[PDB]
Formats: structure tokens, sequence, C-alpha cells
């Protein structure tokens, strides 16, 4: 860098040795002289993520592959943009990156893709689909808010009647769908590709992944109806009877 | 015994460590008494002098505010008079703002003009002797003093630099790029180097803030 | 009465739901090029009088950009040392392609490059193959 | 017709405090950690703290900041004063 | 010269006076003491209980989930409905063409 050389050389800066940059302000005309003289809200926003992004993130260790995918840590990784004032009400899944995408670990999506859960399954991913409420989700993607606030957890809400057959359907792998038909369900599904089904249970980790909140429940670390004591990095939980009352009410 | 200092963060491979001789204001003659390395990220940086320029026009003019109000004809009891209280604030980026900074110490480094001290205590609190060493050392007629924080700052430099017009002493969160092109020669303690390089340096990784820093 | 439990051992999940504020560093992976394609700057360096610089997340310097709605451009930004040298290089690597000189834009100040046209795909393979 | 007499001497420091501690903290936010924000620095009046607009909508913010403080004179005047600017620059 | 102090924001929690006419009346609602206590937790002083639904509030909450939120076993019985009736418009379809 000879510039710096020059730098040397030259002679200390002033306040006054500051000049405006080439081009940085155009002209303008002044009226001195002559010469300015004479004279849809019900579908739901949902909000997709490729797997090649997804392949990007976990290639770049964004979110911690250990950690099963969770959509709270997403938005703490920056990897998409909701807006309540947009009013989104979904997240979906992307076919994108079937062919160079080969990995395997558990996730939830609002909505996920047919043809893309076989494959992630195939590698040995585990994925579900959970419903939240589109003033729920925001409070799961900005919890330290109303913690401020000072309310405590609610429940988790449930579909509307037009959304409940996608989540109970088996196939769409719903928190609402039949366990007994996802034995059957994901063999199926390896029947459509043909790979050799990994069962769940052979991995060490079957539980970690397998791990799923109530229905009512928002958080897989944290109950419905618990408080936390954000000042005292603790967690409360209510101790009325008749506030367990409420929650099953 | 040379008074060795290293640059926390982690400096690229491909750029060398920039270096700077250390002083003490505890006697006159001790003008070298360590050695200091200094991030080329923040102390090698390019040479944008614009930037400084974008940086000073908005220092002096986000703050103006014009109370110029006239009455026109209409409101008589001026075809084009002044029109009530008028203000000029405006936010340039702030990554621009710590770019601007970052290029505005390089400039006084390499210039000469940047002098990096282990601390400000001096054995009087006389404003003479300030002057007197300034002169020894051929500082600039214009000093600015910086400590890392204005409640630990030394008496006895405060009141040297409290009874000099062209000596100011300002705390390390009052640094600003017009001081210090208003003055000559810029005096930085050690610790404030550190904490001016966390914050210019943690400028990187920039997460776009989802809620407000506090 | 007090109607709350407070309990420290649960406090974990709260821990891992705190966001972070770092770009994390890409990780060691045992075999490059990564799956999703990926491969971090060549070891050792090159010791050309230009270096070039990844971007904060770790990718090439490389953006498409078209101007006047007609006009196709590629910007290199994060350029260091002699500038020259790296415009002599890139005018030889492009004008066989090309088929002639390229026509480019030196914006010496802010150390960028400007070329007209599209070509991303054909100087992000050269740059790998400088080992930048 | 121009003056005939010299005016009084004037010499101006440059260096006095108010000229010399101009700018300082400038940077509270970025070396603040962020605890205050450079616009709360802004000294004029409320309803023009951190904002900035056009005739229009400066009178408009008055009104509503003070407009329960304003004097009847005042608001009278106001109102009419509004009343032309809003068939002006929306009409015309 | 030296310079002066550097501006520092007031921390910890600040009781607005309720009987002080100027005070807004915003800073004197329960959301506001809940907030307070959000910002400090126990050195607020709220007390948690009062964080919770009182029994009356208890009562009226539940009168919005079974008015305005209905259970699984009730949407199953629609969806039952519905599939029924969209049977039986299908068999009329059906046997009309």
């Amino acid at each position: 860098g000879t510039s710096l050389d020059l730098l040397r050389s030259l002679p200390r800066v002033s306040l006054a040795n500051l000049k405006p940059s080439p081009n940085s302000r155009k002209r303008e005309r002044r009226p001195r002289d002559r010469r300015r003289g004479r004279k849809h809200s019900f579908r739901h926003q949902y909000q997709p993520l490729s797997l090649r992004r997804l392949q990007y993130l976990i290639d770049l260790g964004r979110v911690d592959p250990t950690q099963p995918i969770d959509l709270t840590q997403l938005v703490n990784g920056r990897g998409v943009t909701i807006q309540p004032l947009k009013r989104d009400y979904g997240v979906q899944l992307v076919e994108e990156g079937a062919d160079t995408f080969q990995a395997k670990i558990n996730i939830e999506v609002q909505l996920a893709s047919e043809l893309a859960i076989a494959a992630i399954e195939k590698n040995g991913g585990v994925v579900t689909t959970a419903f939240y409420d589109p003033r729920s989700l925001e409070i799961l993607c900005k919890p330290i808010p109303f913690f401020l606030r000072g309310q405590p957890i609610p429940k988790r809400m449930l579909p509307p009647e037009s959304l409940v057959p996608y989540y109970t359907d088996a196939k769409n792998r719903g928190y609402l769908a039949d366990p007994a038909k996802f034995p059957e369900a994901r063999l199926e599904l390896a029947m459509k590709f043909g790979y050799v089904l990994p069962d769940i249970t052979k991995d060490e980790l079957f539980r970690m992944l397998s791990a799923r909140k109530d229905p009512r429940q928002i958080f897989f670390g944290l109950a419905p109806g618990w408080v936390v004591n954000m000042a005292d990095k603790k967690i409360l939980k209510p101790t009325d009877e008749n506030l367990l009352k409420y929650y099953s009410s | 015994d040379p008074v060795l200092r290293k640059c926390e963060l982690r400096i690229p491979v491909h750029r060398r460590p920039v270096q700077a001789w250390v002083e003490s204001l505890r006697g006159f003659e001790q003008e070298r008494i360590g050695l200091a390395e200094l991030h080329p990220d923040v102390f090698a940086t390019a040479p944008r002098l614009d930037i400084v320029h974008q940086v000073a026009i908005w220092q002096r003019n986000f703050r103006r505010i014009s109370y110029a109000n006239t009455k026109t004809r209409a409101e008589v009891s001026v075809a084009h008079g002044p029109r009530g209280p008028t203000s000029y604030y405006y936010m340039l980026p702030m990554k621009v703002r710590a770019l601007g900074l970052k290029v505005a110490l390089t400039v006084k480094l390499m210039q000469d003009d940047l002098h990096i001290v282990d601390s400000l205590e001096l054995p009087t609190a006389d404003p003479q002797y300030l002057t007197e060493l300034a002169q020894y050392r051929h500082w600039g007629s214009s000093v600015l003093l910086v400590d890392l924080t204005h409640e630990e700052m030394p008496k006895n430099v405060v009141a040297a630099t409290s009874g000099l017009n062209s000596f100011n002493l300002i705390p390390a969160v009052g640094l600003n790029v017009y001081s210090m092109l208003k003055h000559q020669t810029l005096v930085l303690t050690l610790p404030s180097v550190a904490f001016l390089e966390d914050k210019l340096l943690w400028q990187d990784s920039r997460y776009t803030p989802l809620y407000p820093f506090r | 009465n007090p109607g709350f439990v407070e309990s420290v051992d649960e406090y974990q999940f709260v821990e891992r739901l705190l966001p972070p504020t770092k770009i994390p560093e890409p990780p060691k992976h045992k075999h490059y090029p990564t799956p999703s394609g990926w491969q971090p700057p060549r070891d050792p360096l090159p010791s050309l009088p230009y270096f070039v610089r990844r971007s904060r997340m770790h990718n090439i310097p490389v953006y498409k950009e078209i101007t006047h709605g007609n006009r196709q451009m590629t910007l290199i930004r994060k350029v260091e040392g002699d500038i020259w040298a790296l415009q002599k290089d890139v005018e030889e690597f492009l004008s066989p392609l090309l088929g002639k000189t390229p026509i480019t834009q030196v914006n010496e100040v802010t150390g960028t490059l400007r070329i007209k046209g599209y070509f991303d795909e054909q100087l992000k393979a050269w740059l790998l193959e400088k080992g930048f | 017709f121009v003056r005939l007499t010299l005016p009084p001497p004037k010499v101006v420091d440059r260096w006095n405090e108010k000229r010399a501690l101009f700018g300082v903290y400038d940077n509270i936010g970025i070396l603040g950690n962020f605890e205050k924000h450079p616009k709360e620095l802004i000294k004029g009046p409320v309803w023009l703290r951190g904002w900035r607009g056009n005739e229009l909508q400066r009178c408009v913010r008055k009104k509503k900041f003070v407009g329960n403080r304003m004097f009847i004179e005042d608001l009278h005047n106001l109102n009419k004063r509004i009343s032309y600017l809003y068939k002006h620059f929306n009409r015309h | 010269y030296r310079a002066p102090p550097p501006p520092r924001r007031r921390p910890g929690p600040h009781s607005p006076d309720p009987e002080n006419l100027l005070t807004p009346r915003w800073q004197l609602t329960p959301r506001y003491v809940a907030k307070q206590f959000g910002r400090h937790g126990a050195i607020s002083g709220v007390p948690p209980a009062s964080l919770w639904p009182t029994p009356e509030q208890l009562r009226e909450l539940e009168a919005e989930e079974q008015e305005w939120y209905p259970s699984l076993a009730t949407m199953q019985e629609s969806l039952r409905l519905q599939q029924q009736a969209l049977e039986a418009r299908r068999q009329a379809r059906e046997q009309r063409i």
C-alpha cells in the first residue's frame, strides 16, 4: 500500500481541509436572477425455507445440529424474516436442495412438503408439524418482551376447523395425527422412494429426537401456564389449584 | 522493562499488526517505556476522508435548529420569509460513523499526531507542567486527553486540563471526529484504546437488531 | 402462602432460547468441499501482490448487479494490495473468454472493480484456482 | 448610502468552552453500549425532538403536542393558517 | 477545559405518584405495574400472586373459552357432520347425472 507512504509525507489535516466527494452534491436553481426569472387474509401467509439454505445453515454451523431444529432458534439465527405487521400466519418447507442436502436431524415446521418429508426421513431425520397461533407465534419469536410485561405463559391454541384435516392427517405428520398410523405411514413413505427405512429407535439419541411438547404446550422446555423469574434467572410455577383448573379449562 | 501489548482479537494472517511507541506522563523524558500492538483493521484501514468529511457535516448539522420566523402579509393585522422553528437533524448509518472514526485514527497515527500513553496520571496538577511537557515532546498547540471513564479520571490531570483552553480533557465515550480534527495531537490511554478497539471491532458481524439494544 | 415455586434446575431451557449476537465462524469439516459446496479459502494463501478477503459471511465478495435496466455488471469489493495487478490478471483471464479485452471501470478510492456483463461463475471458479 | 464610521473591532475565540466542548458525546449510542440513543440528546421544541417534517407536518405535530396548553388566540390563528396550508399543498 | 460528566439514564424501578394530577393515566394502570415487575422482578416488589388472573377474572376468562374457543371433540363432531353433508351432496350429484 504505497498510499500510506503518501499519507506520512503529507501534512497534518485540519478542519478546513474537509471537502465533499466529487458529484456528492448536485447544483440547484435559485430565483435571484433572470435564470429562474420569467417562468387472502384467511389463507395463511406461509414462509418457506430452502433445504439448500438448511444445508447452508447446517453446513455453516449456524444452527447446532445436536439441538433439534426449533423455529425460535431459526429466528435467533436470523434464518428467516417474520413480521407480525405482515400478519404472517404460517411457516412451510421447500423441496429445493433435494439432491444436494444429505443430512438427518429432527425438525418441526408448521407446513411440510410430502416429497421433502421422505427425503429427510430417508437420511434419518424426524419431521413433524405443530400449529402456533399467529398471535402466539409472535410471542414465541420474541419471548423476552412479554416477560418484561410480566405476562405468564399461555396455553397454545388449536387450528381452526378448516386446517384441522391437514394437521390431523397422518401423512402430514401433524401433532393431531394418530400415532398408531405413524409406523405404517413411515413404511409407506419408505416404500414410495423404496429406501431402506432406518428405525428411529435404533438411534442412540432417539428419545431426544422424538421428544415433543403437549398440544397445549408452546415450548419444549416450558409447560403452559408457567412463569419465569427473569430477574433471578429462574422459572416460577404456579402453586394454586384453581390455576391448574384454569389451565384445564 | 518494556510494556508489551498484543491485540486481544485475532488479527488476520494476511494483515501484519500495527505498532506504536507507548509513553508515560510521569516524567518529562519518559517518552518511551513500552511497545504496543494495534489491530490493522482499525489502525490500518484505507484512507477514506470523504466519510470523515460526511461525518463532520452530520455532526455539525444534526444539532442545527433554526428559530427564525416572520409574518407574511396575510399574517399582518414577507414574500419568502423564515417560517417558524426548523431543525436539520438527521442520522447517518452507524456503520459509516464507526467506519469514519476508524479512518480518523489511522490519519492521526500515520501523521504522528497520536500519542499512546499507559495512564494520564501526572506528578503535579499544575497546568504549566502539561504545557511544558507538550513542548518538550513537540506536541501540537492543541492536545486532546482521553481517559477510560469520567469518574476515575485523576484529579491532577483534571486541574491541569481544566485551566487550559487548548488542552481539553474528555472521557472515552465523549470522543468524536470533530475534536480529533480540532486538536492537533491526540493522547490516548492504553485502556481507552482497548475500549475503543472492542466497540470498533465489535462493529463487524453486525446482526441486524431484532429488538432495541437496551 | 406463596403461589409460586422457584427452581434453578429448569433454567437451562431459558438459556437455550437466548439469541446470539455474533456470526459463528464456519465449523471445521473432515472433507472439503462441504456437501452444500462451500469451501474455505485455500491454505496456504497465495503470495500475489493483491489479496481478496472474504465477506463477513465468509463468502466470495462478488455481486451481480444491473444498472439502468440494461447494463449487467459484476462487482468485486474486498480488494486488498495492488489493485492494478489484479486488474491485469482479471483483464488477461477475461480477454479470451469474452473474445476481447473486457470493459471495466476501476474505483480505486473504494477498492472496487466494475465489469460489464455477468461472469460471476467463471470468475468465482477462477478465484478458487488462485486459492482465495 | 454607506457608513462613514468604523465598526467596533471584534475578536472571536475559537477555543472557548462552548466551541471546545462542542460535539462531545455525539457517539453516546455506539460508545455508550446504545443505552442512550443520540436522538435523546436533541434539545428544542418538544414536538420536533428527534423528528422532522415539512412545515405543514411540523405545525400539525405542534398542535397535537401542546394543543391543550395553547392559547385560544394562538389556536384560532393556527387553525386558520393550517386551512390555507392544507388547501395549497393538497390541491396545488 | 475538562468535559462534563457523561449523561446517564437513571436505572432501577421508578414508581409514579398516583395522587399527582400531571402523571399520565397509562403510567398508573396495572399493565404498567406488571411491566415494572418484568423489568426488575423481585426488586419491583409486585406480588407474584396478583399477576395471575383473579377469581372473578378466572370466571370471565372461562366464559370466552367456552363461547369462542371450541374443544377438539366439538370440531370432530363438526367434521363428521360436514363430511356426511358432503357425502350426501356427492350422492345427489351422481344420481342427478
